[PDB]
RNA sequence: UCCAACGGGGCCUUUCCUUCUGGCUAACCAG
């Protein structure tokens, strides 16, 4: 993901196929641990965008108030994922279902800079831009570590 | 914390006129029906002077501090 | 004010020459070439595609054996800034002019100083002025790169034992990044 | 009164890397501004960033990533030879390669290495490092 | 809704041409590899198939 | 009244305008034979005049719905 | 996909079905995108060549039909007709399949856009031009309704004149059972004189009717056509209600009866004649041209009619051509026609001399002389001007003396702006000819005469305004004065609706 | 930002980002001109023109409905003012500020103000004297 | 309107004024 | 009225006929808006193609006439695309350039090209974003005023404005997530 | 015959009319 998301094949030079919903260029990307053709793009135009190989072709795009930094998808739950936020948050959401989210992280006081799955599943990891790491339970909306 | 390039259009709407990202006038236009005429006159919301009807010199505004305060019994609609 | 009407003198002395003795045609020919590329120097464009018009009848009027001289004069008068950019412009109408009469192995002389400002003017300094955007200029010689068109009149007529002469620069470009 | 829009943004972007800022907000906006900016940007002081255009100078925000440790500009915008450059280099970086000093010569604004490349020259418009 | 109807009839269609059991099909060819049964099964399938279309 | 010139070009017969608007229907009504009708066999029936395609950002835009509906029907097997 | 079609094609061994099963699949989706599908068009027309039978192999030919005509490139609707047709003619089909496929296209010959009917047509062509009795038999009431309708009524001139030819190479091909509902329809339609746009129908598609079967293969709907002929050339008055589109039509297939048949020359066609004649001045240009074309073919076979023309006759037609000629605008097209009948008519005053071509003359100077509609007039005099040329040649050597005056006054003054450039270019090859046909005494005799009469005529205007100035100096001074106001106002630069800024003269109208 | 004030106000008209007439905007640009010149006979300033035109007939900017401006649609017409509009009420101001010191000599605030003002003709002179709108040899009262 | 009127502000105002002043 | 005179062209081309004829039978039907059809005409005609496929009839027209023009937009741009589907109707002012015309009249133009394309809507703004690499992205902000017709017709604004000036151009219509 | 690249030649983006500045009286000298 750059100016253009593209999708590539080890066993080619040019790229295999071109993914983008627009003109808008794609900050991240992350792809899907149990549904391996379902992938996520973050875009500089505060822009959650979801693809599927199977079709080739974008399926859902939600905007944010600011933009995303990092995307993780449940190991164990196919259907969830978890976005590091600029607005200091980290948000969980459905695949199925993105006009709300299941979830919101809330303790960090800068941008929330990457986020990581553990691989039960049961815990999120996430970095800041106010030098700190703070450790979640999925299912709880506060830190229950700091490092 | 915002997002300086891409704020919110409620936000946007409460801040000052040469404030927001684009500046623009918060001013407007109005169809104001003369009273006792029916005619149409075209008059600017924060109009500095005693708009007449063409037709009868019949006061339809008057000014104020900011908008100005149309005649009572005349209709207005926003252009 | 009458520099553009007078060109065409040029063309008139290298055929009154070229009747005289062989010994008189090495002791005029140098100097009537000479003059004219000296007129390349120009900061007029219109002066200057004056002066290529002469030079390119001239051209025909002589062979491919007069190429060599002609091209080795026309790098020692251009050297520096726009005037790199009308070498090449230039270089590549006398090539455009001279098609009909080449013949096959008549370029093999001068191909090694063709495929220089070839590749000069594609990815040498000279290719990456036409390419900046903070360039602007009007003239004609900068905004239009006639390189690619120079190197499809050289491929149809040199030798193909000479072939390598364009292959070894591509090599020596392709072996740094890229 | 204003005399430097380009001093403005660089102090207004230095003030923001010093505060924790991850954007920026700069008006005036300049050619000159966009110039220095694209240099920053090609050696990765900086990110993204996007021109706002209102009929007017213009305004332009820009994406911080903690990576500039200190932009200026030199006024007034004295003359460099070629000779010059390194002198130049000495006074305004902390290190030998570490940080550019950018240029405004007769082919752009670009930093010092670039120009020595191009062999160019001009005036001198600030540092970046 | 014709245009919507349209949508659907494609992602289907490219959907039942990446599955897994299609490549499995183009996995052999030239009237020389190993006729399997699952493959005479399909031709059998592929009968009726083209039986369904002309009428 | 005035001289018409039309522009000043030789006359086209196929140019020349026609016409009420006749459809096809009023042709074929006017034999009033009910035996000639049904020979045209073809031209009794729903129209099957194909609709002209729609902008490409307009079908992509259901292209990339009808690929969503399909998407969330894949990852809803995994709810078990 | 282009290897893989040239690889069935010539090598012997061909792949599984199963395998091109796959390939079809892959196909089909990416097919809606046709701009960059063509070498996978290539592969399918290997398929459908070699006949090979795969269900997916009838999808491909329900998509390409649609390709067919709703793309836009030109490339593609070429080779997804061809692979399309092969298809539908060779593959097995139920036969509610074929009727539904055949439908498709009469329908589709109503597609909004116009490259979508003209790639229609291409598909009709074929169908019509190979295809078996009983098929075209089944299908020729359908489609001959349907391409009448685009013929009379589409906004694209091309598809018209398609849909006019298909007909014409379609109608001589169908059975006699068949041909005979067509001729129920175009008499029909001429039976519905109380619709103006019927009669328009019958009128056109009659047009077609003959060069495709002939004239005289069934008597009963010649005759309806004459009698609407007839009917609307004699209400073509002021009072009249016709509309300008009936009486063009009603000459064009006139026209096309005139070159059927010799009958017109009979004595029972002469009111149609006259109203032809009638319509030399309609009031519409369109109308004006066809009327006089058919003049010329009366004037060229003159000869042919049982009742000759009378040189009254005659002379009244020459009257009215040259009238014509006068009017403000006038296309390449009538002038050239209009002077071919005029030498024509010249040629018989020679020959037999009409005391009633001297007439002739003095006609065509008065045109070329005239000054009203300066601006459009350019076509008239170009006319005149070539025709005297044609007149000088055909009028014997004695006889262009006598009227060598006549001739060479209006020409004066061009002989001593393109536009003007062009008359004065025309009025020297026309002396030019004059003095081949003279000798050098009379030609010069005859250029001093006029030499004189207009050097004589200019000094003797200008001492009448000096005496007109001496003897009336203050009615001088009015006229001198209402001279400048008039000037003035032709002077002026005035501006359109468009910010056109154009001088008051200059501002042409018809 | 005031001169010869301590104000920092902003206050200002801030002009629309678009540059083209309302589409609700429906009369003849011609008509437009015409009221110019009759406002003007009757001898309006051009900024009075202006504010007439706006609140009275939805002229937004003569600017960008005739694409003319007002000065300059006067100008063409034979309006044009003996001197700039800016400095025109500039002198009357001083004119007012003397008349009243005239008859109010222990008036000692007006007295500082007629130098303020005064000062501000003489930078408006100057600069009028450069672009040539101003004769060279004109000088203030 | 009136009230807001300039006796002395256009050229053709004070050629005016010259005009009566002589 | 015939096509001809719709037309100021000299010589009409047969798609400038077709539309002239669309406009003299929108007369014709029409009661009254003839009155303010009939004074209206255009100089040409241009059919350029789209990237989704589908093609955009560029109607160019008198500077003066442009007003008109835009007061019956609305209404004949419908009747026009219903008498010409798969092809997007526009009407833009012919505006001279020629002093090789100068830059700055170019830029001009192009912008006034640009207010005539996006009408009945209008420009909301414009923002241009530098990537890292390199990369510029041009924007063009619309109101949202008719935003269900336009949103059917922003791609072939891109590609008449890629067209006619040469430039990669992205509209976007803010407050709606496209 | 059509299409896509690449090369050439001729036109067009300019309807018509007014309109550079400075000296001295529409002229005449200067830039
Ligand atoms: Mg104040
Ligand atoms: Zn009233």
């Amino acid at each position: 993901g750059g100016a253009k998301i593209h999708l590539w094949d080890v066993n080619r030079l040019k790229p295999v196929s071109d993914l983008s919903w627009g003109a808008d260029n794609i900050t991240s990307l992350k792809f899907n641990q149990n549904e391996t053709d379902i992938l996520a793009s973050t875009g500089s135009d505060n822009s959650i965008v979801l693809y599927d190989l199977r079709t080739n072709s974008p399926t859902q795009k939600i905007v944010q108030t600011m933009r995303t930094n990092a995307i993780c998808w449940n190991p164990m739950e196919a259907f969830n994922f978890v976005t590091a936020n600029e607005d200091h948050n980290a948000y969980y959401y459905d695949m199925r279902n993105l006009s709300r989210s299941l979830n919101v992280f809330k303790d960090h006081v800068s941008a929330v800079m990457d986020v990581d799955f553990s691989p039960t599943g049961d815990e999120i990891v996430t970095g800041s831009y106010d030098k700190s790491i703070r450790i979640y339970k999925t299912n709880h909306g506060h830190s229950r570590e700091i490092y | 914390v915002q997002d300086l390039l891409h704020p919110t259009a409620a936000s946007e709407a409460r801040k000052h006129k040469l404030k927001t990202l684009v500046q623009g006038p918060r001013s407007y236009f109005l169809d104001v029906k003369c009273p006792g005429c029916l005619n149409i006159t075209t008059v600017f919301s924060h109009a500095q002077t005693a708009v007449t009807c063409e037709s009868c010199s019949t006061i339809l505004c008057t000014p104020t501090g900011g908008k100005a305060k149309l005649s009572e019994g005349t209709s207005f609609r926003r252009k | 004010e009458t520099i553009i009407e007078r060109m065409p003198i040029a063309e008139a002395l290298v055929n009154i020459v070229l009747g005289l003795t062989n010994d008189d045609i090495t002791n005029f020919l140098p100097s009537i070439l000479t003059n004219i590329c000296q007129v390349l120097r120009s900061k007029s464009e219109e002066l200057r595609d004056a002066v290529r018009v002469t030079l390119g009848k001239i051209s025909i009027i002589l062979g491919a054996e007069y190429l060599v001289f002609v091209i080795k004069e026309l790098m020692a008068t251009l050297k520096r800034g726009s005037q790199i950019h009308v070498l090449s412009y230039t270089v590549h109408y006398i090539l455009k002019s001279m098609h009909g009469v080449l013949k096959h192995s008549d370029l093999d002389t001068s191909s090694s100083m063709i495929v220089k400002i070839i590749m000069e003017n594609i990815f040498g300094f000279a290719g990456e002025e036409k390419d900046s955007e903070n360039y602007h200029t009007k003239v004609k010689e900068i905004k239009s790169n006639k390189s690619y068109d120079a190197g499809e009149i050289l491929a149809s007529n040199i030798s193909l034992t000479e072939f390598g002469t364009l292959l070894s620069p591509v090599k020596a470009l392709l072996m740094v990044r890229i | 009164t204003r005399s430097s829009v380009l001093a403005d943004a660089l102090n207004a972007i230095n003030n923001a890397e010093k505060t924790g800022k991850r954007q920026v907000l700069i008006r005036p906006s300049s050619k000159v501004i966009i110039k220095f900016l694209q240099v920053m940007q090609k050696h990765g002081y900086i990110g993204e960033f996007e021109y706002i255009d209102d009929h007017r100078s213009g305004k332009i925000v820009v994406q911080l990533n903690g990576r500039l440790n200190k932009c200026g500009v030199i006024s007034p915008r004295f003359n460099v030879k070629i000779g010059d450059i390194e002198k130049w280099t000495a006074n305004l970086l902390p290190a030998r390669q570490f940080g550019y000093v950018i240029l405004t010569t007769s082919a752009g604004i670009m930093d010092h290495e670039e120009a020595r490349r191009k062999h160019v020259s001009g005036k001198i418009l600030g540092f970046v490092y | 809704d014709h245009d919507i109807a349209r949508a659907k009839e494609r992602m289907t269609l490219k959907h039942k041409t990446n599955s897994k059991w299609a490549k499995d099909m183009i996995k052999h060819g030239m009237t020389n590899d190993a006729e399997t049964r699952e493959e005479m099964e399909e031709m059998l399938r592929q009968g009726e198939r083209l039986k369904a279309k002309m009428l | 009244k005035r001289l018409d010139t039309y522009g000043s070009g030789e006359a086209n017969e196929y140019v020349l305008p026609s016409a009420g608007k006749l459809s096809l229907t009023d042709m074929m009504n006017v034999i009033d034979d009910r035996q000639v009708i049904e020979n045209a066999n073809l031209l009794k029936g729903k129209s099957s005049t194909y609709e002209v395609p729609l902008p490409q950002r307009i079908q992509q835009r259901h292209d990339r719905k009808a690929a969503y509906e399909i998407s969330r029907q894949e990852v809803s097997k995994w709810n078990d | 996909l282009k290897f893989l079609s040239a690889f069935i094609r010539h090598t012997d061994s061909t792949l599984k079905d199963t395998a091109l099963s796959y390939v079809l699949g892959r196909v089909l989706p990416d097919l809606n995108e046709p701009s960059r599908q063509g070498l996978a068009f290539n592969f399918l027309k290997a398929l459908v060549s070699k006949h090979i039978m795969l269900p997916e192999l009838y999808d491909i030919a329900d998509t390409t039909r649609e390709i067919m005509v709703t793309n836009h490139s030109k490339e593609i609707r070429d080779v997804s007709r061809s692979v399309y047709y092969q298809f539908l003619m060779e593959y097995d089909q139920s036969k509610g399949r074929l009727e539904k496929q055949f439908k498709f296209m009469v329908d589709n010959l109503q597609y909004p856009t116009e490259s979508g009917r003209q790639s229609v047509m291409e598909l009709i062509n074929l169908i019509i031009t190979k295809a078996n009795p009983a098929l075209l038999s089944k299908l020729s009431s359908s489609f001959f309704l349907a391409l009448v309708n685009v013929s009379f009524n589409d906004d694209a001139p091309r598809c018209r004149e398609m849909a006019s030819v298909l007909i014409s190479t379609m109608l001589p091909k169908l059975e006699n059972k068949d041909l005979e509902i067509v001729e129920k329809y175009i008499a029909a339609w001429l039976k519905q004189v109380d619709n103006a746009s019927f009669l328009n129908l019958g009128l056109r598609t009659y047009k077609v009717y003959l060069k495709s079967i002939g004239f005289e293969h069934t008597i009963e709907l010649d005759e309806l056509a004459i009698k609407r002929i007839r009917y609307i050339l004699s209400d073509t008055s002021v009072g009249s209600e016709h509309q300008w589109d009936l009486v063009y039509s009603a000459l064009n297939t006139f026209s096309s009866y005139m070159e059927a048949t010799e009958s017109v020359y009979k004595h029972g066609f002469k009111d149609i004649w006259d109203g032809i004649i009638t319509c030399l001045l309609y009031p519409h240009s369109w109308v004006r041209q066809s009327a006089a074309n058919l003049v010329h073919q009366l004037i060229a076979n003159k000869d042919k009619l049982e009742i000759s023309l009378t040189n009254l006759e005659i002379q009244t037609i020459a009257t009215r051509i040259l009238h014509q000629l006068g009017a403000p605008s006038i296309p390449e097209n009538l002038a050239n026609v209009s002077i071919k009948t005029l030498v024509n008519i010249s040629i018989l005053w020679k020959e037999q001399r009409t005391p009633f071509i001297d007439y002739m003359v003095t006609r065509i100077g008065g045109i070329i002389r005239s000054d009203e509609h300066r601006m459009d007039s350019f076509m008239s005099k170009k006319a005149c001007i070539q025709l005297l040329a044609l007149l000088v040649q055909v009028l014997d050597e004695d006889e262009v003396i006598a009227e060598g005056e006549k001739i060479l006054l209006p020409l004066y003054g061009y002989l001593e702006d393109e536009e003007q450039e062009e008359l004065r270019t025309l009025s020297n090859e026309c002396l030019k000819i004059l003095e081949d046909k003279l000798q050098v005494s009379d030609f010069t005799k005859i250029y001093t005469a006029v030499k004189q009469t207009v050097l004589e005529r200019r000094k003797e205007r200008r001492s009448k305004r000096a005496i007109l100035a001496v003897n009336a100096p203050q009615i001088s001074a009015d006229k001198k004065l209402r001279k400048h106001a008039r000037s003035r106002e032709k002077r002026k630069h005035e501006k359109d609706e468009n910010g056109y800024y154009q001088r008051r003269n200059k501002r042409k109208r018809a | 930002g005031r001169m010869h004030s301590a104000g920092k106000g902003i206050s200002s008209s801030a002009i629309p980002y678009s540059r083209n007439a309302p589409a609700w905007f429906k009369l003849s640009s011609e008509s437009v001109i015409e009221q110019i010149v009759k406002y003007a006979r009757k001898g309006l300033t051009p900024s009075q023109i202006g504010v007439l035109l706006r609140d009275a007939h939805g002229v937004t900017q003569a600017r960008v409905i005739t694409g003319n401006k007002i000065m300059r649609i006067l100008k063409s017409n034979g309006l044009a003012p003996e001197i700039p509009e800016d400095l025109y009420y500039l002198i009357k101001k001083a004119v007012s500020v003397r008349k009243h010191l005239e008859r109010n000599r222990k008036d000692k605030d007006a007295k500082f103000r007629l130098i303020l003002i005064e000062s501000r003709i003489h930078r408006l002179a100057r600069y009028y004297r450069t672009v040539a709108v101003l004769p060279p040899n004109w000088k203030y009262e | 309107i009136d009230k807001k009127a300039k006796k002395d502000f256009y050229r053709f105002q004070v050629r005016e004024r010259k005009k009566q002043e002589i | 009225s015939a096509p001809q005179a719709k037309i100021l062209s000299q010589a009409p081309t047969e798609l400038e006929l077709q539309v002239a004829q669309a406009f003299v039978e929108l007369e014709n039907s029409s009661p009254e808006l003839k009155a303010e059809l009939r004074p209206l005409q255009f100089k040409s005609i241009r059919e350029i193609d789209v990237a989704g496929g589908k093609k955009a009839l560029a109607i160019f027209v008198p500077v003066p006439s442009l007003a008109g023009f835009h007061k019956v937009q609305t209404k004949l741009t419908r009747e026009l695309e219903k008498k010409f589907q798969d092809r997007h109707v526009i009407f833009l002012a012919e505006r001279r350039i020629l002093p090789r015309p100068r830059s700055r009249t170019l830029t001009a133009v192009h912008d006034k090209i640009l207010e005539d394309l996006v009408f009945p809507t209008e420009i909301v703004g414009k923002r241009v974003r530098y990537l890292v690499g390199g990369n510029k992205i041009q924007k063009v902000l619309l109101d949202s005023k008719d935003v269900q017709q336009i949103d059917y017709k922003l791609e072939s604004f891109q590609a008449v404005y890629n067209k006619l000036t040469g430039k990669q151009i992205v509209f976007e219509i803010p407050s709606e997530t496209h």
